[PDB]
């Protein structure tokens, strides 16, 4: 009857909308069951709650508290405590950012609070929700939380226990009293499921030992008001140890069974403790499981005899799931071809369940840390109790590469110290690797290429391509110039796949012009016979080499990314055949190992030493070029880069085809004249680099962050001792024959590998050098 | 290389024993899911099984067994095909 | 490192009285012994006697003496995986007459009836300690909070009636320990329900559920709900785990006068003289009209107090750090003039006459009057 | 982000898309349905933020925008619209042209993607025969087919080469059962005959060949 | 990616308007083939909606709000 009537000030669900949301539809015959409809309603919504029944005339009029509906929650409060359980917690209580604000849940929160600290152990309920209805629709939430408390629990109530010193059982455990200063391995602290794991830590423990009627029964716990000394109570009921004397077994597995006869060999003595059989049973499981099985009931059901302390152990053994087959599937290979992750695989369709095949392909993905979800998805593929998909998942990152060193060049022709590389090129079914450093007259240019095939049985695409044409050029170039040219390529069939002694062809030639005046060059070409000079660094060598060398690579790793199982191992080694100027039989050797030096991993040690000496033609002294530089660059910091060891004297010089005047330090035009004390470190014909450090988890960062990035602490050894040398003329300046040039010297190391940015910063303070050794104190690597 | 190659396979292992639990005729559902997974599917036509196990171990040796059976009906086959390596 | 925490309401010293001395007869230590590690220590006085013991079981004798402390019976096991391991150190003490009763961290029972010094009856027995050893007539008898009744009973060294009783998860820090009123074996509610097992073989008599004794509802818990007994005028004022008020007598819930007001620290609830400090700090003197007394002085603020032990007139409760606070016949009002060995007040003391009896976490014997 | 009055608000939001700077017209769109979500903006400010999205080619914020539309609203007279966009939007999962131009492309990728585009888009037809939607829906469908026929070529011819010549066969007939219809299932037919060469099955090469012959590629 | 695309139609060949041979495949009547198992046909249309470029890449409809 009624008009849906006039609000000079009506705002939310309305004239109509609120006219029919109550019992006050127009056109009604309403009596007061409506009007408490109207006012229970009111309340009921959950969307409004200013409830009345005010009538004008008999026209409902209003002062309104308008709120609708939650909208600023405050999660005051969080000191360890991030406001994503307190959100979650939130609709757990049945209201949230969204929901109709029935003013009736708040305390729930309190309580979605308060009880949710117990799930973590330590319990503070402080608990101060408080709502702000703002009065145009706006709502603000006060959430406040305040809990104060720890699970530093150190209850070691272990009680029952007479067979193994209780001492002995807290070592079990993962609640002990000190703090090491020699390495980070105590445990103190609680969850529920800490609990449950040590629960059973004792009782592997003692099953393990051959216990049989031990269990556990006691679980008191208490905490003070104070709501930190946690003291918990256990204790247990024991077992009873044997010897065993007794076995029985039963076999439906068609046809293994004197194997497994002689397959232990026990004879009349052997004692009862259990997880000795148990791997006994692991031994005739995969057996079987190779054998063609997948899943049959076998079963070791043991007794208890102590009224003669006689045992004898029962085996029930199916046969199982011999033959089931389906194609193999993958899933996260977005920019991977299918046909080079095949590529990988080694499996074949149309067998039976072979573990090795699948886990291995997990194994050879973790190589390849470009992609990481390493997962076998096996399932029975559905119906034809006959078969089984086999479908492989990966997560990937946008993996590629770049390094270089800052400037220069800018100010001349855009100076380029490019190396890249694609690694989606492999995606290309095979990876080239280039870099070249095209300095304003340093035209380095190299060739590396590899398919892993030119033949599947494991002979790689393996190609090593070179030209540099050196000038080392600030003020000129003849000082020396080289065409120098070499390619090694490599050729084998890897038979063992950790086997490797191969025969692949190794060459160089190289014009070497108008060289240097220093005086190791000198009596080196006085040592080719060729008797250089004495006032230029003009002079003429085109070296040709022939090799025949063999090496061998063994290297086991887990992460492609990121190792943890580090063991790389590789050396080279070069008889050198005649029609090469020297025929040089040069040692080459490299190692490298992390030892996680614990389960979770967070911690592993690295250990990475290097050797390089140079034995060939007992009868010439060394075509330099395969020296040795190192240190004080990545390997060593603080010191200049690849500077060690013996040093270089210039001689005196007064052209190179013009040396400019005002020149090098001595020796020259600049300075002294004479022979003088020219000390430039490069090193001798025997090089020993290693470093040895630690990484570990800054865990300041979120999972993804430590998972892209890596701290650890370096000591940077090196020394350097050229086999062949003198004290006769070193009369007064050092000398190498033997590991002196020791140091010291440590630093921090940090690295982030962002997709686009592997990041390096390092403070290595160097702290012990030698003789020609230069301080080194900021810059940001590569 | 025409030395060595690694070894190779094409599984699913049986022998004379499971055939004589197996013998001219009974319904392809039957034997389907007793002899295991039909290894070739004929496409078209002639329900023509292939249990053919391949073993080709380093240069030495060889196994190849092929079986072949028909079930135009209810399962129904006059069809002998076993032979050992070749 | 260092954010678990926040800020919690204190009120160390506002108000001391001079107007009494604390002085001391004696004040003597033998050294902890105590550390920081639950018991029912209390400085227990025998006929002028307080037996001082610390760690291994070290026993010196201040027998109302100007501090002299010499019973030496000074006994960790002789043995363990440590051949007198003293640590882990809360038993079961008593002296009836000149015999002491003394179970051993693990209701390990020893009765030294005090003739030669060190009185070498011992029986060692499984299970644990918590309580005192209450001798009903030879009958070593205690329940420990695993809901555990044991009859030591040195006939043999032990007769065993095991009557073990409902527990919650939470162990009561409140315990149940036999408290004898006529025969009445006055054993509290272990969930909150009261429960006669009194000894004639071992024989619940009887049950009635009280209240709760928490261990598993996220309901109040904080107030120091000592959750045990005061049977007095036959009317038994069992604290119990929940912090609301009951008064049951005839053994029986046929009254349970539950007034509740709020939770309280300490109590003696002497016949129907009340003594209550709450975790407010605040203490009343209840004379019960109804239950209704609140004389609140929370101007002290959360420390935790040892149980209130009067003389003169002078209950003087002691709450940590060298404050005890000793609140003659004026309600709730005292004097906070203190000396005692200020070295933090832990568990309760056992007092005797108008004196003062204490016992400190560092010092043992301090002679504390005036 | 505005809060004018409301359509001022969606308004100012909407300037922005207009103006093509469809960033900060999301973030005014957002703030929109940030401040008031009782009626029914959501429809009106979702079509706004899956066509700008999906147009800036956003395709997983086209994918979130769709899905939580058709959760508030999954019959409408816009169903062609959205259904034809998610099917879109599954293919845009499969391949990606990024890496595709110094002479790449993806014709062997994700199956899944490709999977979620087919069934879109037949289930569209065969509700939705009749738009012009429905000519793109065909087009593409054929063309991922197609397409995924040279997918299994690359994988089963890899098989052949590496020798799972049996596994070959059973995968050509894979594609058999699957469609003989485009040229790479044509050339894979010799295929599974090149299986029956090298596993000596002999009249089933026969017969290959002479399908070889008769559809002739 | 645009090639003279993405403004009025799908991107993608226009060479699937003139997709691959679909053509029966070839035996005498009366045998069976057993190829054939899925939603791949395509029929007869007479649209069903729009062929070529010029249609609505648009919206099929928008509302004015």
């Amino acid at each position: 009857v009624v008009k849906d009537i006039h609000f000079e000030g009506l705002q939310r669900v309305a004239v109509g909308a609120a006219l029919l949301s109550m019992p006050v539809r127009t056109g009604d015959t309403v009596n007061d069951e409506d009007i408490s409809n109207t006012i229970r309603a009111l309340f009921a919504t959950g969307n409004f709650e200013d409830v009345r029944v005010l009538r004008d005339g008999d026209t409902l009029l209003v002062q309104v508290k308008e709120r609708p509906t939650i909208a600023s929650i405050t999660f005051s409060g969080n000191k360890s405590v991030k406001d994503d359980m307190l959100k979650q917690n939130l609709e757990a209580s049945g209201v949230r950012v969204g929901e109709s604000l029935d003013r009736t849940t708040i305390a729930d929160i309190e309580k979605g609070l308060e009880d949710f600290y117990y799930s973590v152990g330590k319990y503070s309920a402080s608990v101060k929700a408080v709502v702000t209805p703002l009065p145009r629709n706006r709502v603000d939430l006060k959430l406040v939380f305040q809990e104060g408390v720890s699970a530093e629990i150190q209850q070691i109530n272990i009680v029952g226990n007479h067979a193994f010193t209780t001492d002995e059982l807290i070592s079990h455990f993962q609640l002990r009293d000190e703090v090491p200063w020699w390495n980070v391995v105590g445990d103190r602290k609680y969850q529920k499921q800490k609990l449950a794991g040590d629960l059973e830590t004792l009782r592997s423990y003692y099953l393990d030992r051959g216990y049989a009627r031990f269990n556990i029964d006691s679980t008191q716990v208490s905490l003070t008001p104070d709501k930190k000394g946690i003291y918990v109570t256990v204790n247990i009921t024991e077992g009873d140890q044997y010897k065993l004397s007794g076995v029985e077994v039963s076999g439906n597995l068609a046809g293994h069974s004197a194997e497994i006869e002689q397959l232990t060999k026990i004879e009349p003595g052997e004692l009862y403790n259990g997880t000795k059989v148990t791997k006994m049973e692991d031994d005739i499981k995969k057996l079987l499981g190779r054998y063609g099985y997948a899943y049959p009931r076998v079963q070791s059901m043991p007794e208890i005899n102590d009224a003669d302390k006689t045992v004898k152990l029962r085996v029930n053994v199916d046969a199982g799931n011999r033959f089931y087959v389906r194609k193999i599937r993958f899933e996260g290979n977005d920019t991977s071809k299918d046909a080079v992750l095949r590529r990988e695989m080694r499996q074949m369709e149309g067998a039976w369940l072979g573990s090795d095949l699948v886990d291995q392909g997990k194994e050879r993905l973790n190589r390849l840390g470009f992609f990481e979800t390493v997962d076998t998805d096996t399932q029975r593929v559905p119906g034809s109790p006959d078969q089984v998909d086999v479908v492989y998942k990966v997560k990937e990152r946008n993996t590629g590469s770049f390094n270089f060193g800052i400037g220069y060049g800018t100010e001349s022709g855009v100076s380029f110290q490019a190396g890249v590389q694609q690694d989606n090129w492999l995606g290309t079914g095979y990876a080239v690797g280039i870099n070249g450093t095209k300095n304003d007259y340093q035209t380095y240019a190299e060739l590396s290429v590899t398919n892993p095939y030119f033949t599947v049985d494991g002979v790689s695409l393996g190609g090593r391509l070179f030209y540099n044409d050196f000038q080392a050029d600030d003020a000129d170039l003849s000082d020396y110039t080289n065409k120098s040219y070499g390619t090694d390529v490599t050729l084998g069939f890897p038979i063992n796949e950790y086997n490797s002694l191969r025969a692949g062809l190794g060459y160089v030639h190289n014009s070497l012009s108008n060289m240097q005046p220093q005086v190791a060059m000198w009596r080196y070409l006085y040592s080719m016979g060729e008797h250089p000079s004495t006032s230029d660094q003009d002079n003429s060598f085109k070296t040709d080499d022939f090799t025949f060398n063999y090496g061998w690579t063994y290297n086991k790793l887990d992460r492609g990314y990121f190792p943890t199982d580090g063991s790389r191992v590789n050396l080279t080694g070069k008889v050198t055949i005649p029609g090469s100027d020297n025929e040089y039989y040069k040692v080459t050797l490299d190692t490298a190992t992390y030892v996680p030096i614990d389960d979770d991993h967070k911690w592993v040690v690295l250990g990475r030493t290097r050797w390089g000496y140079g034995d060939g033609l007992g009868g010439k002294e060394m075509p330099f070029y395969e020296n040795f530089y190192a240190g004080g660059s990545s390997t060593v910091r603080g010191f200049q880069s690849n500077t060690i060891g013996p040093k270089a004297v210039y001689f005196p010089h007064q052209a190179s085809n013009y040396d400019p005047d005002y020149d090098y330090e001595c020796a020259t035009q600049d300075g002294a004249k004479d022979l003088c004390k020219s000390d430039d470190a490069v090193g001798g014909n025997a090089m020993a680099v290693a470093s040895l450090e630690f990484i570990t988890p800054t865990p300041f960062i979120s999972d993804k962050y430590a998972n892209s990035v890596r701290t650890s602490f370096f000591w940077d050894m090196g020394t350097v001792w050229d086999t062949n040398w003198d004290s006769s003329q070193y009369s007064g300046y050092p000398d190498y024959s033997d590991p002196s040039n020791i140091r010291m010297s440590a630093g921090i190391a940090l690295q982030w590998m962002s997709p686009l940015g592997p990041l390096v910063f390092s403070y290595a303070q160097p702290f012990k050098k030698y003789d020609g050794d230069k301080a080194e104190q900021f810059q940001f690597n590569i | 290389r025409v030395v060595y190659r690694p070894d190779i396979n094409q599984g699913n292992y049986l022998t004379a024993n499971d055939v004589s639990k197996i013998r001219v005729g009974m319904t392809q559902q039957q034997v389907a899911y007793a002899l295991g997974t039909p290894l070739m599917s004929d496409p078209f036509g002639t329900n023509t099984w292939f249990y053919v196990f391949r073993q080709q171990p380093g240069h030495e040796g060889v196994t190849q067994q092929t079986l072949t059976l028909t079930f135009n009906s209810s399962g129904v086959l006059t069809n002998i095909d076993n032979k050992p390596a070749l | 490192f260092n954010s678990e925490e926040d800020v919690v309401k204190m009120s160390p010293l506002p108000t001391v009285e001079n107007q009494f001395t604390p002085t001391t007869a004696w004040s003597t230590s033998v050294g902890s012994g105590i550390g920081n590690f639950y018991s029912n220590l209390h400085p227990a006085l025998a006929d002028n006697v307080v037996y001082a013991a610390d760690r291994a079981g070290l026993v010196k004798a201040l027998n109302a003496d100007d501090g002299k402390e010499i019973w030496s019976v000074s006994l960790a096991e002789k043995d363990g995986w440590f051949s007198k391991e003293p640590a882990l150190l809360s038993g079961g003490v008593t002296v009836s007459g000149g015999h002491v009763y003394i179970g051993s961290e693990k209701a390990q029972v020893y009765a030294l009836n005090t003739s030669d010094g060190t009185v070498a009856w011992q029986t060692k027995v499984a299970g644990e300690a918590l309580s005192r050893p209450v001798v009903s007539d030879g009958l070593v008898l205690i329940h420990t909070s695993n809901g555990q009744l044991q009859a030591l009973n040195e006939a043999d060294g032990a007769v065993k009636w095991t009557v073990n009783l409902d527990m919650p998860s939470l162990s009561l820090r409140g315990e149940s320990a036999p408290t004898t009123a006529f025969g009445a074996a006055v054993v509290g509610g272990d969930n909150g329900r009261v429960s006669a097992v009194l000894m004639e073989q071992g024989q619940m008599i009887w049950q009635q559920r009280i209240s709760q004794a928490t261990g598993s509802t996220e309901i109040d818990r904080l107030s120091d709900v000592d959750t045990t007994p005061v049977v007095v005028n036959g009317v038994v004022f069992a604290l119990a785990y929940n912090g609301n008020l009951t008064a049951l007598d005839l053994r029986s819930g046929q009254i349970m006068w539950k007034r509740e007001l709020g939770s309280v620290n300490d109590f003696i609830v002497d016949g129907n003289r009340i003594y209550l400090v709450d975790q407010n700090d605040r203490v009343m003197a209840l004379t019960i009209d109804g239950g209704v007394t609140l004389w609140t002085q929370s101007d002290l603020l959360h420390r935790l107090l040892t149980s209130p032990v009067l003389y003169n007139g002078n209950l003087v409760v002691g709450d940590s750090e060298g404050y005890l606070h000793w609140i003659n016949v004026e309600d709730g009002r005292f004097v906070a003039q203190q000396k005692v060995d200020s070295s933090g007040f832990q568990t309760e003391p056992v007092a005797a006459d108008g004196k003062l009896l204490i016992q400190a976490k560092d010092g043992t014997v301090y002679s504390i009057t005036r | 982000v505005p809060d004018n009055p409301p359509n001022e608000i969606y308004a100012t939001a909407q300037q922005k898309l207009q103006d093509g700077n469809w960033r900060q017209a999301i973030t005014q769109l957002e703030a929109l349905d940030n401040r008031y979500p009782f009626g029914p903006y959501s429809q009106q400010v979702q079509l706004d933020l899956i066509y700008a999205y999906y147009k800036n080619a956003d395709l997983p914020l086209a994918q979130a925008a769709i899905d939580r539309f058709i959760r508030l609203n999954p019959t409408h007279p816009n169903i062609d619209y959205v259904m034809y966009m998610r099917g879109l939007t599954n293919m845009a999962l499969d391949d990606s042209a990024l890496q595709g131009f110094f002479g790449v492309d993806r014709s062997d990728r994700d199956p899944q993607h490709a999977r979620a585009a087919f069934s879109d888009f037949s289930k569209l037809v065969r509700g939705y025969p009749n738009s012009q939607y429905t000519t793109d829906a065909t087009k593409r469908l054929v063309f991922l087919k197609d397409r995924l026929a040279k997918y299994e070529y690359s994988v089963a011819e890899y098989y052949t080469e590496r020798g799972a010549w049996v596994a070959v066969v059973n995968r050509v007939e894979g594609m058999l059962r699957d469609y003989p219809d485009t040229q790479a299932t044509r050339d894979a037919l010799p295929l599974m005959e090149n299986a029956y060469r090298q596993m000596q099955m002999n009249a089933q090469a026969e017969k290959v060949a002479k399908i070889i012959a008769a559809n002739s590629s | 990616s645009s090639d003279s695309r993405y403004k009025r139609q799908v991107s993608g060949d226009e060479a699937y308007l003139e997709a691959a041979p679909l053509a029966e495949l070839h035996a005498p009547a009366g045998m069976i083939l057993p190829v054939t198992s899925g939603d791949y046909a395509i029929p007869v249309t007479n649209g069903s909606g729009a062929v070529g470029k010029a249609l609505d890449i648009r919206p099929p409809a928008q509302p004015l709000a």
